[PDB]
């Protein structure tokens, strides 16, 4: 019965062991770092072809 | 509450598309060092001393590039799918935020009653068993 | 002679860094065996996704093996059986019931969509791995899409339709004088073992749980027949073997036989159902213990092909296959799971390592000593 | 113990390595006066540029002009009302702007002078164009001596700095880089950039300043960051008259550790000229060669770097160290002779390319240096 939706009194911090798992998940930061690392890896090549053009 | 759902949905689609991108990087990762080495050797100042060497190096660069376009175009395709899916997800997320913040309605009240029935049905599924 | 040897952490051997050709296809993961079926090709996709998200593609050359044709499959199988396999569909089984009862298809070998395509792609993967290992273009072929050994010449059993292992063995034997086969699957390699009883070219060693288990064959007295005498060793075990026990019962046998047999090529099955928490398994190995065998075999510097069979809990087989793939490149793994599509399926801790169970080991040291005593006694004949 | 004093080795540069540098100079930068009795003097950029022209360094370096930063670009950090008032204010109508000036902390210690917006836009454009050319990979070094004013807050102009172009440059570098290391040499603490980037991981706002009775009043060893920016605020407070040898022995270990652990992709190296002997307010005793050894060490790694100007309340010494650093950036050592220029009569009675240290009480005891290095290493290992 922990599926029950949060009430509008902001029980966000004292939640059902599931809401806190997502609001505390640092996965978004890791995704951002991976995306920006791919961006750098591609930009090095982009500069290379810009010179070769 | 929809903010929670879109927060769950973000990483799954992002990771599926990133795995696809990793596969595209994998199928062509063995030609990037070769291309860079060929370019650097071409841009050497002590290279123009034989015309045939220039011709053969240009031919090698052309062959490498002809092999390298397909990976790049597949990368564009998967990144476009990334962009449109992420656009939809962000749209849902910021509508959810705007609705949740505008009022610090009976339709979304009904969905609570519809889910309350499911919660009541699932709670009684253990008592009745 | 069996002696107790405590298990030690695995460290790669930087002596050799041979090329690794990880064969894979993206269409194998689509096929399904049923609704309540334990055997799922989805674990191959899980392992491939784990490899892709882990950063291991920069070292290994990923291929896509061409599906094998009927004529290639006829190198070992019968024309009638392969014809029935190609013709049978999940819809016209009623007209094919005679062959289904004759060829033993339907009880443990369910007919599903693209079944012939599955068999063809596995056979082609093994065939192309053997072709690469024969031409000198590579030294390790990770054909994770194969690992089908229970199939026989005219029968299909144990979720095993086409015996790709023997096809790859024949390809190796095209130009190699002698070939050797290893097993790690909890079950027994009945088809692969039987395929080369009367001849000296191929040896078939299986570390199979014995007694009241699925194959029910492969006792210690399966020495051979005719000129293939003493050239098919078996190491039956019992429930609950652990990492140190498996290492102590595995390494000396391989060392002795390669001292005596002197193989020119090697194939290694990598059945993932011999781990802790497995669905159809009865062992207590861990990923370190599972990878110990492949690392040990690779350390001998011989052309080896790793195939992938078994595995009926997704997380265990996926992690084990990823660890084996990493250790085949002489690279230790990070042992932390990066986020991917199946991140939710990897336990509640999201760690690569899976703790082996506490369950009671049954293998008595004296029984193992006697078992390897008979093994060495029969191997000493040649 | 981590600090270890070593003799000052002679300047050495790799001849094999080739570095591209794009010097930025707006000829109109040195024409705005803060006031009759104000330490700030923008003339130093012009004198330094004249020196680089006369030394013959133009034959081995690239130099361009950066387009002035637009108001929207300049608003990437500061509030809309702040920039609006800064544009709308003139030294002749502050009677109707008294309340806004009081709110915005301007007029008393930082006064309003005509051309203020032009100067701010020039500095911001220099920083932004340097960062943009750094991202494009054409030039390894983007020297912008005009800007570097890192004392500007989000809504207040304290410490004679009205606009903080370093923040905008770091932002435009971060648009294509995950982690950029920021190094400060100004005697005053870099309050503006530090406050801007105190709650983020994507930057490394390393500093080398002095702690005591000052206007900033920040830069303690305790402040390390909040949120994901925890332990990402490296401060090395120092004391009076730190000489060349001990400054080098403090700088080189810390920067080596940062590059080994943080591993940035670009460096925003501040090169404030107020950390030299004979400064108007700076209490340090660093010589010009000591001021340039840090830059040479940063350059020796081989990564893109954005050198900026900043403080410096004297003119001759600041110009001399800036031209020496620009020469060292080209793997070329500049001779001690200062070839004749329109502003030659400024350069003291020595007329040599050198700033010489004075005799000041070296309060920087080795124990303090060891303690601060140990604290910095402890808070840096967490990265
Ligand atoms: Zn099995
Ligand atoms: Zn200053």
């Amino acid at each position: 019965k922990e599926i029950l939706t949060p009430i509008l009194s902001l029980g966000d911090i004292i939640n059902h062991k599931t809401i806190s798992r997502t609001f505390s998940s640092p996965i978004l930061k890791n995704l951002a770092l991976q995306i920006i690392l791919m961006i750098e890896k591609e930009q090095m090549s982009v500069v290379r072809y810009s010179q070769f053009l | 509450n929809d903010i929670t759902d879109v927060l769950e949905e973000f990483p799954l689609a992002t990771s599926r598309y990133l795995t696809l991108l990793h596969e595209i990087d994998a199928k062509c990762v063995h030609s990037m060092p070769n291309l860079n080495e060929r370019i650097d050797k071409f841009l050497k100042k002590d290279f123009n001393k034989d015309h045939q060497t220039q011709v053969r190096l240009l031919n090698n660069i052309n062959k490498i590039y002809e092999e390298l376009m397909p990976s790049l175009e597949e990368k564009m395709h998967v990144s476009s799918i990334m962009l449109d899916n992420l656009d939809r997800l962000t749209s849902r997320l910021e509508l959810a935020y705007e609705v949740a913040i505008k009022n610090t309605p009976a339709m979304h009240l009904h969905h609570e009653l519809m889910e309350k029935i499911e919660s009541k049905s699932n709670s009684k599924s253990s008592q009745a068993l | 002679v069996y002696e107790a040897t405590p298990f030690d952490p695995i460290t790669v051997k930087p002596s050799d860094k041979r090329r690794v050709a990880y064969f894979y296809d993206a269409d194998v993961g689509n096929y399904a065996y049923g609704a309540g079926h334990p055997m799922k090709p989805h674990r191959i996709r899980m392992a491939h996704s784990l490899i892709m998200n882990y950063g291991l593609y920069k070292k290994m050359e990923i291929y896509r093996a061409k599906p094998a044709t009927k004529q290639e499959m006829c190198q070992f199988h019968t024309d009638e059986y392969i014809d029935f396999l190609s013709r049978v569909t999940p819809d016209n089984l009623e007209m094919f019931k005679r062959e289904s009862v004759k060829f033993n298809v339907g009880d443990d070998c369910p007919v599903f969509d693209g079944l012939y395509e599955y068999c063809s792609i596995s056979g082609g993967g093994s065939m192309e791995g053997a072709a690469r290992l024969n031409r000198g273009k590579c030294d390790v072929a990770v054909n994770y899409a194969g690992g089908l050994h229970h199939a026989k010449k005219s029968e299909a059993s144990g979720f095993c339709y086409l015996n790709d292992i023997v096809l790859g063995i024949i390809e190796l034997l095209r130009y190699h004088p002698r070939v050797l086969y290893i097993d790690i699957d909890v079950h027994h390699g009945d088809g692969v073992e039987e395929a080369f009883y009367t001849t000296d070219r191929v040896m078939t060693c299986s570390f199979h749980k014995y007694g009241e288990f699925f194959p029910g064959t492969g006792e210690l007295r399966d020495i051979g027949v005719g000129a293939g005498k003493n050239y098919a060793v078996n190491v039956p075990l019992r429930d609950g073997i652990d990492d140190a026990t498996y290492r102590s019962v595995f390494e000396p046998v391989i060392k002795k036989i390669m001292e005596w047999y002197q193989p020119s090529a090697v194939v290694l099955q990598c059945g993932g159902d011999s781990l802790s928490g497995d669905r159809l398994g009865c062992f207590n190995l861990s990923m370190e213990g599972h990878a110990n065998c492949v690392n040990y075999v690779k350390s001998f510097g011989i052309p080896m092909m790793v195939v992938g069979g078994g595995g009926y809990t997704m997380r265990n087989v996926a992690r084990t296959w990823c660890f084996e793939t990493g250790l085949l490149n002489n690279v230790v793994l990070d042992k932390d799971l990066p986020y991917n599509e199946y991140y939710e399926y990897y336990g509640p801790d999201y760690k690569l390592s899976v703790r082996p169970s506490n369950m009671f080991n049954v293998n008595t040291p004296e029984y193992l000593d006697k078992v390897m005593t008979n093994i060495f006694a029969n191997l000493e004949n040649t």
